[PDB]
């Protein structure tokens, strides 16, 4: 399994940011709004391959979340989809980035503004996140945003669509990797 | 399902999906409630789950 690729919880679906370890133990990152509240993932809809259990979620304020493991077979890439990722940066404003999620796969544009704060109501108002020109669409949460063999962020959450243009603003994915005390591999 | 703090401009992108009367498979309920805005409250909810 690698980035962008769909993950189920008893919710619904999201995808997989990116593949990331501690030591000998493997986690992946995904977005916090899909975290939160979901205990266990599974890799398919019909919820027979069990991928692992949340161990953080942060949302809102920050989004981004982690779940450990529990497959010890099935595969998992240090890629997304199947680009290499070798190293995480921090965005700045003209780079160009790729985006994969589960439901629109891969799709570029470039980042347009940091900082800053989206309000997805009720109280869920997340801060310093990325603004980019990406499109994203439902299903697409938590997936990878990256530029070459970098990764920068993981989708929250954005307005438009990919048939006519959008907006997606993503977590810093540094910032949970210091949490987390984890690396991309 | 109520869209009347709607709308927003920006929504969370996880999938839970819901059938408009439209017959267009919203991928969540803050996509559909901004498409019942856009419609100027002409769209209504069918179903939970895809169309």
């Amino acid at each position: 399994i690698s980035g962008g690729d769909a993950i189920y919880s008893s919710t619904g679906r999201c995808s997989l940011g990116f593949n990331v370890r501690s030591g000998s133990t493997y986690y992946f990152l995904t977005a916090g709004h899909c975290t939160d509240g979901a205990t266990t993932w599974w890799a398919n809809s019909a919820r027979t391959t069990v991928l692992g259990t949340t161990s953080g979620s942060s949302f809102p304020n920050n989004d981004y979340g982690i779940v450990r493991y529990t497959n010890t077979t099935i595969p998992k890439d240090g890629t997304v989809g199947g680009q290499d990722i070798t190293s995480a940066a921090n965005a700045t404003v003209g780079m160009a980035v790729t985006r994969r999620g589960s439901t629109t796969g891969t799709h570029s544009g470039s980042v347009t503004a940091l900082n800053a704060t989206v309000n997805y109501g009720g109280g869920d108002v997340v801060y310093g996140m990325i603004r980019t020109n990406v499109c994203a669409e439902p299903g697409d949460s938590g997936g990878p945003l990256y530029s070459g063999t970098r990764a920068i962020g993981l989708t929250s959450g954005g307005s438009g669509n990919c048939s006519s243009g959008g907006t997606t603003f993503f977590q810093p994915v540094t910032e949970a990797l210091v949490a987390y005390g984890v690396s991309v591999y | 399902v109520d869209c009347s703090e709607y709308p927003k401009p920006a929504c969370t992108l996880e999938y839970r999906p819901l059938c408009g009367s439209d017959n267009k498979t919203y991928g969540n309920k803050c996509n559909f409630c901004n498409a019942v805005v856009e419609s100027n409250g002409t769209l209504t909810l069918s179903h939970f789950g895809k169309c």
